[PDB]
């Protein structure tokens, strides 16, 4: 019981990191990041995806 | 020069399907042949075979 007592304290630990993590208010890893381009050239058309799992 | 002239811009086509991360180009489906007339008017076919993955 006191084992689980902390893994439950924990598990609510990882969910606050996700909830939590932000780039700016961009929140990162709550599944809301879904798979974004970064353009990296001068013409159009060069981005690559970039993709944030939950 | 207003920035509403026709010359200013040209024409946007859109494509209707919202290919994900995970769609890859099928080897089956690696050909998107563009049909256009140059603007001097010369006739052009772009056959542009893509790479599949």
């Amino acid at each position: 019981v006191a084992i689980q007592e902390e893994i439950t304290a924990l598990n609510d630990e990882l969910n606050r990191i996700a909830e939590t993590t932000s780039f700016g208010g961009n929140k990162l890893l709550n599944g809301t990041f879904s798979t974004k381009s970064f353009q990296i050239g001068a013409d159009n058309g060069e981005a690559v995806m970039l993709t944030l799992k939950d | 020069m207003r920035s509403d002239n026709r010359m200013m811009g040209g024409t946007s086509y859109v494509a209707a399907e919202g290919k994900d991360k995970d769609w890859k180009v099928q080897a089956g489906a690696n050909d998107i042949t563009f049909t256009l007339k140059d603007i001097d008017g010369n006739d052009q076919t772009i056959t542009v075979n893509a790479k599949e993955g």
